[PDB]
């Protein structure tokens, strides 16, 4: 089978991002989890830089 | 090994073979299922079928003679085998069909017999066969729109819906003396039939021509006959051929040597030097698979056929099939090619040279009537000697690198992807 | 040791190692299948891999068909390569490895998809039992392996010492020139095979009539009928075969098939009549069997079938040909009967 | 909420001509605003199905309806993927959006409730 199904770590990124079977009707709506996945890593990012300046 | 074709009022094309023990005669017409309409798809086929008929097909019986028919898409052709001594008897015969019976033949009660035996033959082959249904479909909707989208046995509607009139007008508009070739094979010299065939004169609608159409084209695209009550997964995949004719025709054909046949179950078939079959072994992607390279007047399809019960697994057997197509743009390499040249020498002769002249007639006919000629199977092996890696390599990165492909499929299914998914392989990353 | 040949202009050659080593002369059920299963596996110098590798840089394949008498050995490549052909097939008559673990991963598993797609066609299941029926122990042993009785690695050894010998095969060229092939034939290790006896037996096959079998089956049905015909009598039932497979014959469709087949020894007719339903199946093989009870013929198909019997250019070997043209008229004594499907709608022996 | 609680509710107002012609009017109208007719659907393919009951429904469900089903409710993906409606000659008309599921609940939700009443029956000496 290809690498991206048999490899440990990279299974779980193919089932998960890359093969994983979505309603073909969703709508824009069904963006907003991925946006708040991006949220939380601006807020993580951003806040450990800063850290480094913060008394 | 004779290609002999002379021109009188009429074209006679002949292959002559010392050994043979049987005669076979015969005229082939430069039309078939690309020449018909959605509305009139299956006259050929039908044609066909009363040219076998129990009532013509007896008449032959007596006589000693045997019939066979062959409907295709660029051409048609109607033969009929004899022993060495009766090479006349069988001219007669289709002289007498195809001028005095071509009125007999098509009475109201043969006719409604005939067309009750295509119906149940066309219906059983929609029914069964599946492979043959797929890459019907795979030519439907690669060519839709265009001539050679038209199956050749016809469409269930368009057959029920048939009459003597149509049978009539298609052969009075493509059974002309321009659009046909006289083909003889088996052992009968070619001046032994151009006599007999010169011997008799009367044109019978000479200097009528057949009418013309629009060009044949492909287009990327699918068609999905999802069954989940069927056992397997039949799918069949291609890009854009060769037409007949064409410079790359034999390197086209190579490269489906390449990666050739397969069936799991026969034990010499698993050991062939074919890369691809590493990777389906180890899961078992598939039962079989088949490549081919399919030419005709205005084009062609190159791809492959496939047979699985592993249908949770597809996306692997499509994959793995479309990175080892990369490799002809890439890597192939000279121990591939040179092992395809062989094998394709062995599966060309074995087409070219059977035991069977009606084959033979066949090849021969469907040749001539593009090309004008025939080339001899020791030329075109001087032509497959002469491909180089540098060759394919060209040949690959024109037609299969990044090209639009053509897929149809019948069975459990599900597990094929999308058309992008599919798409995205005919290529790979690079720097 | 019988060397044919038969030189043309072509370029693809064909040779071919006929040997009598079919089901007719099967020590055990099956036996002959999986030896025929395991020709071109691996020999003592040659691996079953490397012989397909090299066979494909040169241009040509092998193969190896099982029949009810015999077990040819075929070879198809181009013209010019012949040697090596010659002396692969002595490789495999002469010294096949063996191993016990070729018999497990390949030759079973082989063997078993071969019993299983013929397990599924109703009139192979017919044509079996019609075997089984007539010749009760001869022609009639199972053509193919299906575990009834044990079959060790060493009774398919065994069976490979008895029918592979100088004196139980012929070596047949066809698109070789006779000259070269004989030499090379006795150059290589074909001479070298212990040449045993020919288990060819020239008297007639002790054939029963009047017997009928039934065996129930999912799918579609079939009753068909079978002949136990003479040395000499092969020829009439040649022509009834051609006469109910052709547009001459009224009957003709309402039979599926219809043919002879040609021993050293006699033969067998067949006829086989398949549908859905039961019901056209009964009603078209108790008209036939009534038509040909008032049997007829008066060779209008002398010539039919004997063009028929002609484009078979691999049969350039074959018995009789001129006897077609002296009788010309059929009855229909007794015969042997088996029904495949719905055997409770099926008829009996008795009202056909 | 139950099929047979809904069956209860809505037949006991199908039958008193009271409500029956002041309800009805109300119901038919609420069905064409809903919707689902112009996707090709039928009530029947809009109920969620991931629970027993309706497993046990599906499952029971002729052939020719189920393979029906299929085709209206993957039209119907399309059709809403595409933001259009189907051409109003395709739509279902009142005469076709028939609960033909409804009987296969009815009767799985009184075999299960049968179950349930008896693995608690309790009894008396
Ligand atoms: C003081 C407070 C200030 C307010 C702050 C605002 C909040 C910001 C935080 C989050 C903002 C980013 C999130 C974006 C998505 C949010 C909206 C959403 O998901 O609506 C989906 C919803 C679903 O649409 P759909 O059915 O899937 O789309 C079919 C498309 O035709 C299918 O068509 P398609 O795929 O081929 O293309 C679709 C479309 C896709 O366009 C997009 O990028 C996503 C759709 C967003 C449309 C407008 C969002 C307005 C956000 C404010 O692309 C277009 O061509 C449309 C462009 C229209 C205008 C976009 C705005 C331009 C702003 C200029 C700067 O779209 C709407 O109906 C929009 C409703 C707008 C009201 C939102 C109310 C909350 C406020
Ligand atoms: C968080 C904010 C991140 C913003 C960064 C945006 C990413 C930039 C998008 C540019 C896309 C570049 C590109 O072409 O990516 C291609 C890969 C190929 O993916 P493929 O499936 O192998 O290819 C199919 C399509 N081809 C490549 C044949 C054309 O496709 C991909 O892998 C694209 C996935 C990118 C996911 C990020
Ligand atoms: C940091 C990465 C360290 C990898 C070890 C290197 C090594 O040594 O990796 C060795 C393995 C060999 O594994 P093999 O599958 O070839 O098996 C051997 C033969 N059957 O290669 C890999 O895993 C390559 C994978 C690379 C991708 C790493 C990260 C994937 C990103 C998403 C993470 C998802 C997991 C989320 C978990 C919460
Ligand atoms: C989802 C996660 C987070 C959320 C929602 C969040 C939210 C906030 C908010 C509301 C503030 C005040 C903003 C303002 O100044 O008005 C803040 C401040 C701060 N955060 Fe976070 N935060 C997150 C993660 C982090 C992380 C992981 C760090 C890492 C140390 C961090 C470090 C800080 C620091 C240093 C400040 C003070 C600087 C500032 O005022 O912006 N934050 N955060
Ligand atoms: C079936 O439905 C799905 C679905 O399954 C998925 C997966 C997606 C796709 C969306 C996602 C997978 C979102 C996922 C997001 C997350 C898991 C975010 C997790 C959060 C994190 C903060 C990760 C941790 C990060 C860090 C440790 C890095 C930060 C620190 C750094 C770089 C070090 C800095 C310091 C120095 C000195 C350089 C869909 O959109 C979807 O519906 C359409």
């Amino acid at each position: 089978m290809a690498f991206r199904k048999s490899n440990v770590y990279l299974s779980l990124v193919n089932s998960y991002i890359i093969d994983s079977p979505q309603p073909s009707s969703i709508n824009y709506w069904w963006n907003m989890g991925s946006l708040l996945g991006l949220c939380l890593v601006i807020q993580i990012v951003t806040g450990i830089f800063m850290a480094m300046h913060y008394s | 090994a004779e290609v002999t074709q002379l021109s009188n009022g009429i074209v006679v094309a002949t292959e002559h073979n010392p050994s043979a023990h049987t005669a076979s005669v015969g005229v082939v017409f430069g039309s078939g299922a690309a020449n018909e309409n959605p509305y009139n798809n299956g006259v050929s086929n039908l044609w066909k079928n009363i040219f076998l008929s129990k009532e013509n097909s007896a008449v032959a019986a007596k006589e000693g003679l045997a019939l066979s028919s062959n409907i295709s898409r660029d051409f048609q052709s109607y033969i009929v085998s004899s022993l060495p001594g009766s090479t006349d008897k069988s001219l007669d015969f289709l002289n007498q069909s195809f001028i005095q019976q071509k009125a007999n033949l098509l009475s109201s009660s043969n006719f409604e017999a005939t067309k009750k035996s295509v119906l149940k033959q066309v219906q059983d082959f929609e029914d069964n066969d599946h492979p043959n249904r797929v890459l019907e479909h795979l030519h439907s909707t690669a060519f839709q729109n265009t001539p050679l989208s038209l199956p050749t046995r016809g469409t269930l509607e368009s057959l029920e819906n048939l009459v003597v009139a149509d049978l009539e007008s298609f052969a009075n508009n493509h059974f002309l003396n321009s659009n046909a070739v006289v083909v003889g094979t088996g052992n009968i010299k070619h001046e032994d039939l151009v006599n007999s065939i010169e011997s008799k004169n009367l044109s019978l609608q000479t200097g009528t021509k057949p009418v013309l159409k629009k060009k044949a084209a492909f287009l990327g695209s699918e068609v999905r006959l999802r069954d989940d009550t069927l056992p397997k997964a039949w799918i069949s995949l291609a890009v854009e051929g060769e037409p007949v004719n064409s410079p790359n025709y034999f390197v086209a054909k190579l490269a489906a040597q390449i990666f050739g046949s397969y069936n799991a179950f026969e034990p010499a078939s698993r050991l062939q030097g074919i890369k691809l079959l590493d990777n389906i072994q180890e899961y078992q992607l598939c039962d079989n698979f088949n490549h081919f390279s399919l030419s005709y007047k205005d084009s062609g399809l190159w791809g492959f056929s496939t047979a699985t019960r592993n249908v949770t697994m597809i996306d692997d057997l499509i994959h793995f099939t479309l990175k080892q197509w990369n490799r002809l743009t890439i890597s192939v390499t000279d121990t591939e090619v040179e092992r395809a040249k062989s094998l394709l020498k062995l599966q060309l002769g074995q087409l070219y040279e059977s035991g069977n002249p009606v084959n033979d007639a066949n090849l021969l006919g469907a040749e001539v009537l593009i090309k004008g000629s025939k080339l001899s199977l020791g030329e075109a092996f001087k032509k497959i000697d002469a491909i180089t890696v540098k060759d394919v390599k060209a040949w690959a990165g024109k037609r299969l690198w990044d090209q639009d492909i053509a897929i149809a499929g019948t069975g459990q299914i599900e597990g094929l992807l999308d058309y992008m998914r599919i798409r995205s392989d005919m290529s790979m990353m690079r720097w | 040791l019988t060397v044919s040949a038969r030189d043309a202009p072509t370029k693809i050659s064909t040779l071919a190692v006929k040997v009598h080593g079919g089901s007719r002369y099967a020590t055990k059920d099956g036996v002959a299948h999986l030896l025929n299963r395991f020709n071109f596996q691996n020999t003592n110098t040659r691996s079953a891999l490397k012989l397909v590798r090299e066979s494909e840089l040169l241009g040509g394949t092998f193969k190896s068909t099982l029949d009810r008498e015999y077990i040819t050995l075929k070879a198809t490549f181009l013209k010019d390569d012949l040697p090596y052909y010659v002396n692969a097939l002595a490789d495999v008559l002469y010294k096949t490895a063996f191993k016990p673990h070729e018999l497990t991963e390949s030759v079973l598993p082989a063997a078993r998809y071969d019993y299983a797609v013929a397990e599924q066609c109703p009139v192979k299941s017919a044509e079996d039992q019609l075997y089984a029926i007539t010749f009760r122990k001869g022609l009639g042993n199972p053509l193919l392996y299906d575990g009834v009785e044990r079959v060790s690695l060493q009774d398919i050894k065994d069976f490979a010492d008895k029918v592979y010998t100088k004196e139980n095969l012929e070596v047949s060229g066809e698109n070789v020139v006779e000259a070269d092939l004989k030499r090379f034939v006795d150059e290589s290790l074909l001479s070298t095979l212990p040449a045993g006896k020919s288990l060819v037996s020239k008297s007639e096959p002790k054939f029963f009539l009047g017997e009928e079998n039934r065996v129930r089956f999912i799918g579609d049905s079939v009753a068909a009928i079978g002949i136990p015909v003479n040395k000499a009598s092969l020829a009439q039932y040649e022509v009834l075969a051609n006469y109910l497979t052709s547009a001459l014959s009224e009957l003709s469709g309402l039979i599926s098939s219809a043919k002879l087949d040609k021993f050293t020894d006699g033969g067998l007719f067949t006829l086989f009549v398949r549908d859905q339903d039961s019901a056209v199946v009964s009603s078209n093989i108790k008209k036939i069997v009534a038509d040909l009870k008032k049997g007829k013929d008066l060779s209008p198909a002398i010539n039919y079938t004997k063009l028929k019997n002609a484009v078979q250019n691999e049969s350039v070997s074959s018995p009789i040909e001129l006897n077609f043209d002296a009788v010309k008229d059929f009855k229909l004594g007794k015969f042997n009967y088996v029904a495949v499907g719905d055997v409770s709608n099926l008829p009996y022996l008795d009202e056909l | 909420q139950s099929f047979t609680s809904i069956a209860r509710i809505g037949d006991y107002i199908l039958k008193s001509p009271v409500l029956s012609k002041l309800c009805v009017p109300v119901a038919n109208q609420f069905i064409n605003l809903a919707g689902y007719k112009k996707l090709g659907l039928k009530f029947d393919d809009l109920i969620a199905e991931e629970n027993p009951i309706m497993q046990t429904a599906l499952r029971r469900l002729p052939e020719d309806e189920s393979y029906a089903r299929a085709y209206r409710i993957i039209r119907a993906h399309q059709t809403e993927l595409t933001h259009h409606l189907l051409p109003r000659n395709e739509w279902i008309k009142a005469q076709e959006d028939v609960p033909y599921l409804l009987p296969y609940i009815l009767e799985a939700e009184a075999a299960a409730k049968e179950k349930d009443e008896l693995d608690n029956i309790e009894v008396s000496k």
